């Protein structure tokens, strides 16, 4: 029986040998694979508003610039933001070790109870694994906060960081008379500039235009109805460079030419310290969104292997190893192996 | 002074070397240590392992 239980549970939690149950599950420590693949979701369950981020930002600019004039944007206040962030992963590992340890609980049992008619000795052989069980959990996250706080000691900025934002077709609607008619074209805008295309290779390069010390305004109704309309205006030259009618652009529908505002916004024009806090406060949050994917990424990884190394192979060494060892060490072994009733 | 010194510094290294044999070591002499000849359960987990 104890060579049975053996063999039993490792073909159940590796997947090994025949007999497979093909149709009633998906079960059977496969399980542990959508675990794997479901503390990638607790990650993304979190959730924070920009604004708490970009007031968090600002006070952290100027806590670290004391009473001195900045010049430039200071290291600590992207490296608080990171340590602030990666704080926050502690609680769903912690809760992915809880799940994987219920599951190897529920397996031992499917393995002992179900398969085993002596009284006692299902209980001997349950009680024995759990209880190795859960020392390990006790080793398994201590490793998982030793990973945490490394995580948090350095910032490595070598691999993969942003090594030193809204696209879309639109039409001119207003064409000078010596050509006529409209002109579609492929647009892109960025946190810096506008570049005009002919079409979406991005290719042509025909118009750049900045960010900067340009305005929005809506249009009066002088025309036919039929479309949205912004403006896009200067107010400190007479021509937007290359001008076509303080560029009235049209749209499909009102909610996109907020969706433009928005990105306007974004990219650091002003609605119809702003000079240069703002400034900072974008560059930090895209930095500090590049920098935490490649936290997230590094997490899923290697999770599942400080999982694996810590509490199922030394489950498993344990139970070919010590389980005999262990069971003669339990009661007077008199009524051990004393068969039931039935 | 500068002798004493050096022979004092380099108690760190065996003091490292000592305590790693003896956890490679101390898997397997925690089972002899227990030997008895008259172990009927001993030649029992011979067996099966």
């Amino acid at each position: 029986m104890v060579q049975q239980f053996a063999v039993d549970f490792e073909k159940r939690i590796e997947g090994s040998g025949d007999q497979i149950d093909t149709y009633e599950l998906s079960g059977g420590a496969r399980i542990n694979r959508i675990f794997h693949e479901r503390f990638p979701f607790e990650l993304v369950k979190m959730e924070f508003d920009e604004k708490e981020l970009r007031r968090e930002i600002s006070y952290a600019i100027k806590n670290i610039h004391g009473i001195r004039t900045g010049l430039f944007t200071p290291d600590m206040a992207f490296e608080t933001i990171v340590k602030k962030q990666v704080k926050k992963i502690r609680e769903p590992c912690l809760k992915c070790v809880d799940m994987v340890i219920s599951e190897l609980i529920s397996t031992v049992r499917q393995c002992t109870k179900k398969l085993q008619q002596y009284p006692r000795l299902r209980e001997e052989m349950e009680r024995i694994v759990t209880t190795h069980i859960r020392e390990r959990e006790g080793r398994t996250k201590e490793q998982v906060m030793l990973l945490i706080d490394i995580e948090l000691a350095y910032m490595n900025t070598n691999h993969e960081d942003f090594i030193g934002i809204r696209k879309g077709w639109l039409t001119i609607n207003n064409i000078g008379i010596m050509k006529g008619g409209s002109k579609e074209y492929w647009f892109v805008l960025t946190a810096e500039n506008l570049s005009w295309y002919k079409d979406d290779e991005e290719k042509e390069k025909k118009y750049m235009l900045s960010v900067d010390n340009l305005k929005l305004r809506d249009v009066e109704k002088g025309f036919m109805s039929s479309k949205h309309i912004f403006a896009l205006f200067n107010t400190e030259q007479r021509n937007v460079y290359k001008d076509y009618r303080q560029l009235e652009l049209a749209c499909e529908t009102q909610e996109e030419v907020d969706s433009w505002k928005a990105s306007f916004l974004r990219a650091g024009v002003y609605p119809e310290m702003d000079p240069q806090l703002e400034r900072q406060v974008e560059t930090i949050r895209n930095l500090v969104d590049s920098y935490m994917a490649i936290v997230n990424k590094t997490v899923r990884d290697l999770m599942p292997k400080t999982i694996m190394h810590l509490m199922i192979n030394n489950t498993k060494e344990f139970i070919f190893s010590e389980l005999l060892a262990n069971l003669y060490s339990c009661g007077d072994q008199n009524t051990l192996m004393e068969e039931s009733a039935e | 002074q500068q002798l004493t010194n050096h022979i004092r510094d380099t108690l760190p290294g065996l003091r490292n070397k000592l305590q790693s044999q003896l956890l490679s070591i101390e898997k397997e002499v925690e089972e002899y240590k227990n030997f008895r000849p008259d172990d009927p359960a001993r030649k029992t987990k011979a067996l099966l392992q």
